RNA sequence: GGCACCUCGAUGUCGGCUCAUCGCAUCCUGGGGCUGUAGUCGGUCCCAAGGGUUGGGCUGUUCGCCCAUUAAAGCGGUACGCGAGCUGGGUUCAGAACGUCGUGAGACAGUUCGGUCCCUAUCCGUCGCGGGCGCAGGAAAUUUGAGAGGAGCUGUCCUUAGUACGAGAGGACCGGGAUGGACGCACCGCUGGUGUACCAGUUGUUCUGCCAAGGGCAUCGCUGGGUAGCUAUGUGCGGACGGGAUAAGUGCUGAAAGCAUCUAAGCAUGAAGCCCCCCUCAAGAUGAGAUUUCCCAUUCCGCAAGGAAGUAAGAUCCCUGAAAGAUGAUCAGGUUGAUAGGUCUGAGGUGGAAGUGUGGCGACACAUGGAGCUGACAGAUACUAAUCGAUCGAGGACUUAACCAU
């Protein structure tokens, strides 16, 4: 726990902000189509984040057109030039699977500024 | 994790609204069949009008699915619904237009002429 | 099922040879003399690693 | 040809070069030390003994004492054998040292799987269940024993048993980077056996 | 892990409950050896609880020890002489409050017998 | 179908399920000869049994038809394999109705609705795990391998090349490279599952004298998450490159028979078959092997063989446990020591504790404060328990032979 902890430490990025659970962010993917290297901007709530060392993973939900596209990231890999931080928002949890049904019916579920 | 006897939707105004599954094309096993794979289906319910009619075994390809896909770099995607695109034997599409987001496996295969068509891929 | 045949007396006392008992691991009690068993309290003086249990 | 001996630790993840996620195994080691030359005018064969992982002078006994005690060293834990290999790059005494394993080769790792106990046959041998409805009566039962006429149940039947414990051989794995440092290994994939014990990475014998 | 002595997620916890009372009030106490391997873990940590005196650890421990007399004629309880006898006892012990001495077997069942006293 | 030799002091019959194994008169994959084979596809015959050989709709169904795939959807034996392994839809018990026959009771190789499936494994056999003695002194480890088992499958695409072939249409063998299906092995870092002594919210009612704060029961009361272990649907790997003899075929020289001829002398080549290469078990391989290291100058009886007693190396009893486990067994330890527990310090999980204060009429909100709590994860620290002790365990039989010296 400690011998993997300094070789996997090797590797670690520290520059990006911290962040919990349902706050809006914006990534800044480097998606690669073979000459070029475009960068995409996938924005939405943090429904998710898990692990903890150099496996730490994050969950972040959006809707585009209609459905709803979930994508997840390992925290520390370099396909990520940067992340923004639109907002903050106000929520009880640390993991958000009750948004992934309420996003229909007529009704809008959004979180609160804090 | 598409198999036999799954209800997908179509995703392009083909005239069909939900196909069922038939068989999944490859070997002599293929139960499962994910992002990026040929199915033989039959139109359950369709719109009155459209080119393709009722009870009707069409090609199709499979465009999103509720189970995910990997990627390279050990990062996923997902969506809520499955869905369809009903090719016409050769990997044009019988239709004009696709509706919402399609995958990204898609462009790794032949299907260009599909992701062209579509509003954004992710 | 059922028995088909009797069993003799031979195959009774050979099947016996694994069903006994096992001497314990005894020892001498330093505080008395009586013979007590590893690792317990002497229940015949009441000692055990010299200070005493009332 | 060549190898060593070490203790698995744990995976883990690693990124390369290209930016894409490679799950490694950890093996740790030690510089172990050839105890005994096995020549063919005096056997059969050609192989080296090889050791690791002392253990304190408490632990051993008087043989080992003095059969370790030839190349003056500490009594060893683990002593193995590695038999197809050049033997005239080693002397008894001598180390081999982690730093034998350049970075992208291929290698094998052999290993004690881990213990699964008394297994059924639908975990040992993988087979299928009956139904769980209709009336029926069977489920998790290892099948017909076989035909009537040859009176007697043919050798090679498949029964319930102790599970695991063997020792198996993967092959065609590949070394990730080689701390020479902290005497480490990280090898892609997985490897069979619990975490602390003992794994033998030889080089490939396909090829 | 831990044992389940072959109770259930209920019995077993009222069992512990009592038994942690018992040995508290009377400071030694006689029972199978298992069931007295499982009670000194449970016991030192209450004892760690009640080495704190704040009043988070008073509340935390009175969710767990009974209703008993210690002292019948001090009107004392299980909690209050936890707290002020067996803090002001094991003051500078770090760890093992507790100790097993193994009697042999019992008559009725066979089985083994020990007893368990605060060191 | 024929016979009636065995079974009437009792063997119960068809389909389907679980598990299979064998034969070749070969469905596929491999190698060839002829062709009314230009190429791509075919036909028929020869060698070949290593592996493979599907999901549904209708019918109790075997059978059979149809849908969609596939390299292919083989034919048969094993009491038409397997009911002290399963089922009971169909076969022939007692109830009832329809058709026909009978004057009637009733009958149907006619149809339809309903209808009890018993058994604690003695012996052989199969799968695992231990005690005993043997292996010419007593122990500890590393091994060789007579022999045994496992695996054995295939598709698409790009190049060679729109070249050979062909009016055109169409379109290659041989050889290179990627990437899949089904199957097997291992593993938990990722994605998920479970997680009944983990964290939080919440309903009813009882208890801690009361408020706050909690406990008991109601399926773990219910609801949302979830550590370690165990897991697949998740991840990694595998069936590679070859060698030696062959089958059918193709042969080179060469006579019997002045020529011809694959053969009688002689010399080759030639397959997913066979023996090795790959993986596992293996000296009870009574033919009981080999290598390296430890222990040996005792004491009594016995003319002698031998017997007995204390021991040496080593082992066990007993205790603390788990990378082990039904129980033995195995593995890590037993005070010059981190084996387990406890305590500290962390990882991960939950997610902002009690108290107090401020705001509000009140339900409540904010601050102190990533707070408090924490089972199975990691590291330090002898604080508690692994006390004292006992039992077992050698003294190495004969007979020949070869080389050196007298
Ligand atoms: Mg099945
Ligand atoms: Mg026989
Ligand atoms: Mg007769
Ligand atoms: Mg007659
Ligand atoms: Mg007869
Ligand atoms: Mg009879
Ligand atoms: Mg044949
Ligand atoms: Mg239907
Ligand atoms: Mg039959
Ligand atoms: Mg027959
Ligand atoms: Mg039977
Ligand atoms: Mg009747
Ligand atoms: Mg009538
Ligand atoms: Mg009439
Ligand atoms: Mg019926
Ligand atoms: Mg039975
Ligand atoms: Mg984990
Ligand atoms: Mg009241
Ligand atoms: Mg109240
Ligand atoms: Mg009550
Ligand atoms: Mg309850
Ligand atoms: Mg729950
Ligand atoms: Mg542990
Ligand atoms: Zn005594």
């Amino acid at each position: 726990q400690k011998l993997i902890e300094d070789i996997t430490k090797e590797q670690l990025r520290t520059d990006l902000p911290a962040f919990r659970p349902g706050d809006t962010l914006r990534v800044h993917v480097k998606v690669v189509e073979g000459n070029r290297e475009r960068i995409q901007i996938f924005e939405g709530v943090v429904i998710k984040r898990r692990g903890g060392g150099i496996s730490e993973t994050f969950t972040v939900r959006k809707i585009s057109y209609g459905v709803g596209v979930e994508r997840t990231f390992p925290v520390h890999t370099p396909k990520i030039a940067k992340i923004e931080v639109v907002r903050y928002g106000k929520v009880r949890r640390a993991k958000l699977y009750y948004l992934r049904e309420l996003r229909g019916k007529a009704a809008r579920i959004k979180e609160i500024r804090r | 994790m598409i198999q036999q006897e799954t209800r997908l939707k179509v995703a392009d105004n083909s005239g069909a609204r939900e196909v069922l599954t038939i068989k999944v094309l490859g070997g002599s096993g293929r139960k499962t069949a994910n992002i990026g794979d040929v199915i033989v289906c039959t139109v359950k319910q369709a719109t009155p009008g459209g080119v393709v009619k009722k009870g009707e075994v069409v090609k199709a390809v499979i465009v999103r699915t509720k189970s995910g896909a990997r990627r390279s770099d050990g990062s996923y995607i997902s969506f809520d619904e499955n869905a369809c695109v009903i090719i016409r034997d050769d990997k044009s599409p019988r239709g004009t237009r696709i509706f919402g987001p399609v995958a990204r496996e898609l462009r790794e295969n032949n299907f260009m002429k599909i992701v062209s068509l579509a509003p954004e891929v992710i | 099922a059922v028995p088909f045949r009797r069993t003799s007396k031979m195959k009774k006392r050979l099947r016996r040879t694994h069903f006994k008992l096992n001497v314990p691991g005894m020892t001498e009690c330093p505080s008395c003399g009586e013979m007590k068993l590893s690792h317990r309290v002497c229940k015949a003086c009441g000692s055990y690693n010299g200070k005493d249990i009332n | 040809t060549k190898g060593i001996l070490g203790r698995k630790i744990g995976m883990t993840q690693v990124f390369a070069e290209n930016g894409d996620l490679i799950p490694v195994t950890v093996i740790e080691a030690a510089p172990n030390v050839v105890l005994q030359k096995k020549t063919a005018e005096n056997d059969g064969y050609e192989a080296i003994q090889l050791g690791f992982d002392d253990k304190r002078e408490k632990l051993s006994n008087k043989p080992e004492k003095g059969h370790v005690a030839k190349a003056e060293t500490a009594p060893k834990r683990f002593v193995k054998e590695l038999r197809g290999v050049e033997m005239d790059a080693y002397e008894v005494g001598q180390e081999v040292k982690v730093e034998i394993f350049s970075a992208g080769e291929i290698v094998d790792v052999t290993g004690v799987s881990k213990g699964k106990g008394f297994q059924g046959a639908i975990k040992r041998h993988g087979q299928s269940r009956g139904p769980m409805s209709h009336g029926s009566r069977y489920h998790r039962r290892p099948g017909s024993m076989g035909p009537v006429d040859p009176n007697r149940v043919f050798k090679g039947k498949l029964l319930p048993g102790r599970m695991g414990g063997e020792q198996i051989t993967v092959q065609n794995l590949e070394i990730v980077k080689v701390d020479a440092e902290r005497n480490l290994l990280l090898i892609k994939g997985n490897v069979p056996g619990a975490k602390k014990s003992l794994i033998t990475v030889k080089s490939a014998v396909k090829s | 892990s831990y044992r389940k002595l072959g109770r259930t997620s209920a019995q077993r916890k009222a069992m512990l409950r009592d038994l942690t009372t018992d040995l508290i009030i009377n400071e030694r106490i006689e029972t199978t050896e298992t069931r007295a391997k499982e009670l000194r873990s449970v016991v030192e940590k209450m004892i760690t609880l009640g080495k704190r005196g704040d009043l988070h650890a008073r509340r935390q421990a009175a969710a767990y020890i009974r209703n008993e007399v210690a002292n019948e004629e001090n009107n004392q309880d299980a909690l209050q002489k936890l707290f002020s006898d067996i803090a002001t006892r094991y003051e500078e012990r770090q760890g093992g409050y507790t100790r097993i001495m193994k009697l042999g077997p019992r008559r009725g069942d066979g089985a083994p017998m020990a007893i368990i006293e605060l060191v």
